[PDB]
RNA sequence: UUUUGUAUAAUGGGUCAGCGACUUAUAUUCUGUAGCAAGGUUAACCGAAUAGGGGAGCCGAAGGGAAACCGAGUCUUAACU
RNA sequence: GGUUCUCCCCGAAAGCUAUUUAGGUAGCGCCUCGUGAAUUCAUCUCCGGGGGUAGAGCACUGUUUCGGCAAGGGGGUCACGACUUACCAACCCGAUGCAAACUGCGAAUACCGGAGAAUGUUAUCACGGGAGACACACGGCGGGUGCUAACGUCCGUCGUGAAGAGGGAAACAACCCAGACCGCCAGCUAAGGUCCCAAAGUCAUGGUUAAGUGGGAAACGAUGUGGGAAGGCCCAGAC
RNA sequence: UGUAACGGGGCUAAACCAUGCACCGAAGCUGCGGCAGCGACGCUUAUGCGUUGUUGGGUAGGGGAGCGUUCUGUAAGCCUG
RNA sequence: UCCUCCUAAAGAGUAACGGAGGAGCACGAAGGUUGGCUAAUCCUGGUCGGACAUCAGGAGGUUAGUGCAAUGGCAUAAGCCAGCUUGACUGCGAGCGUGACGGCGCGAGCAGGUGCGAAAGCAGGUCAUAGUGAUCCGGUGGUUCUGAAUGGAAGGGCCAUCGCUCAACGGAUAAAAGGUACUCCGGGGAUAACAGGCUGAUACCGCCCAAGAGUUCAUAUCGACGGCGGUGUUUGGCACCU
RNA sequence: UGCCUGGCGGCCGUAGCGCGGUGGUCCCACCUGACCCCAUGCCGAACUCAGAAGUGAAACGCCGUAGCGCCGAUGGUAGUGUGGGGUCUCCCCAUGCGAGAGUAGGGAACUGCCAGGCAA
């Protein structure tokens, strides 16, 4: 719907395959990398899955 | 004096509710009849349930004993 | 070097120089490249000869069946929805 | 056992099945290169699914404690009638438990199918050429085995090592942070740290500790000390 | 064998609990310079890119591209008392 | 080798010299169809007869039964009885499950010809899951398919079928046991024996509770029934180092 | 349109059991006979045929009753995915999902088609 911005704050080395897929599906590649997406229940679910390693602001 | 076992027979549900199947495809492999054949579903000699028509498979509970049935609707 | 794992107190080497290990022949399959193309190519041999002759032969364009046999069909079957 | 020049790209496995087979080998799984293909595939949301695991429960299969009613059984009064009991006790009823090989119940996850947006160098599948590997190890979680012993052994799933340097845990493959294309006497951070060795707070506020606790260890013992909720007796005067 | 159960000095806060603001801290991230692979697009079309995004730890192993040595032709040419 | 349950962590699969049990069949009917029927265990009455034979009624609703161990299933019964029968049939087979493969399993439907029923319909063995062995070689019956000059035949091929506890059950031969301290070679700390290491069951030592003994009195001295620790001094486990 | 009745279903225990009441105008059941159709591993029991006298006893349908079965919250608890922590053979924190049993309560059904009688 609206503008939403996400940043990666933790490494993705010792993480489960589902988490790595979620980061890959979100576009994040490296720590500190900022990605630009749109608000959406599907997108919100992805953030909640890996909320421990990403920071989201609107 | 133990140590003997039998090769696993790989039973169980092969096709789950809400997915289309072709005629003659195996839906459930079972020893007894945990699921009973419904509409457009046939029962084999070994109690295998297979599709007699093409369509979507669904599960339901019917009868006075609340026994589970598998049906197919042409969709 | 060998191992899940070696500074390991596991193996090998005192040092220097020299030598020292995936080759060769004939077949078969795949890839690249070159020639020709429903055609492609000769072997032995002949040859004042790396030329030119030599098409014996091999591979390919048609397959199916155990086979006879049939043939863009064939086999299966008394016969195929 | 050994196998000799350089650079660039990708990058494993120590599994399954079979084997006079177990330290070999073959097919498959995993790797690589080429060719051809469908929003093929992955993550998330929603929808359609079947479970019998955790937990729970005791209807069932077993096991277990207590109380009652108590058929029935023994001794005793009787004259084929019949009766009592200080004594044994079935089946049931009420309450309490236990179970990998119990289920009248039943998750979270995982798995299969469908629709949808974004994202990803087609990450997917099929065919062809070439492989290696089939001794795994530790850590977390769920277990069998052992002594809920072993850096023990045997499975499931994820991570790391193997095949990954760097920082941290004094030193310490497998633990925590984090994936090194090269150069810079540039900056900001992660785990972990900031009195000195040794980079950074002898920083601020409110408490605790007297033991060098911190900086190994239990049952159990004790007017150590701090806080909280109460309770009995108390200037008709308590200890 | 020697303190030897904070790494040591040493510490009564330089210990522990709660809150907060600072700083240090890696080859992580950012800044600057350089190299190479891969996919796109604006355009060069056997190659640079005014570009764009991303990738570049690595054993067994697979793929690609190169250096150097001896000898043959080019070469009775060229260098050399 | 094969079958059932658990381990197995709610799809499938999943190891151990982990915990429990079974199979190497049977049946021309115990198969097909049509028609009909519905247990175990208790209570009461009744000759032998008795707790437990058979009869009648009642509660019960499957604790019964299902040829064979276990699991799942079974009232439309797959359980029990009777009539008629041979579909325990031939040629196929869309489409699926399961395996590395060899292979194994399920199957609507089509053609031919049958059985049961008035008929719709059911029948390609058995409630299902074990009852099994590749290839080679050779035997028996059918079939001009072939049959090396010709016509035959022999021998092959095709179809049906027969001969292995080849049980070490993917079966190395049709055919095979021991000793070596007289020993040898290639390897391994992938694997034992001495020592180290990890662990601490066991052992040794210490402590907690306290029944009791000790002239009475648990704790002068011992201290059963039980419990919690330390040491790495025994006997052990593991196989990390050589 | 309503009280009823029979058949075929949907739905399947809030629908099933126990106790009491209620029904014969039709329908239903019981009931008479069975030489013939048909059957008893003996029996008109059951099945079948010819009938309708009698009856609502039994069975069946309806009503009432909670005495049982059954259904069942809210809250809490157990467990659990992901990420952290601990005096780590077991637990705790943040977030997501969230039972089973029990409790309050509900509860002695609802509904479609056809056919027949009475009143309309």
């Amino acid at each position: 719907a609206k503008t939403i911005k996400i940043t990666q704050t933790r490494s993705a080395i010792g993480r489960l395959p589902k988490h790595k897929a979620t980061l890959l599906g979100l576009g994040l590649r490296r720590i500190g990398h900022t990605v630009e997406r749109e608000d959406t229940p599907a997108i919100r679910g992805m953030i909640n899955a890996v909320s421990f390693m990403v920071k989201v602001e609107e | 004096r133990n140590g003997r076992d039998s090769e696993a027979k790989r039973l169980g549900v092969k096709r789950f509710g809400g997915e289309s199947v072709l005629a003659g495809s195996i839906i459930v492999r079972q020893r007894g009849t945990k699921f009973h054949a419904g509409a457009n579903v046939g029962c084999g000699r070994d109690h295998t349930l297979f599709a007699k028509a093409d369509g979507k498979v669904k599960f339901e509970v019917k009868g006075p004993k609340n026994r589970k049935f598998i049906s197919i609707e042409a969709e």
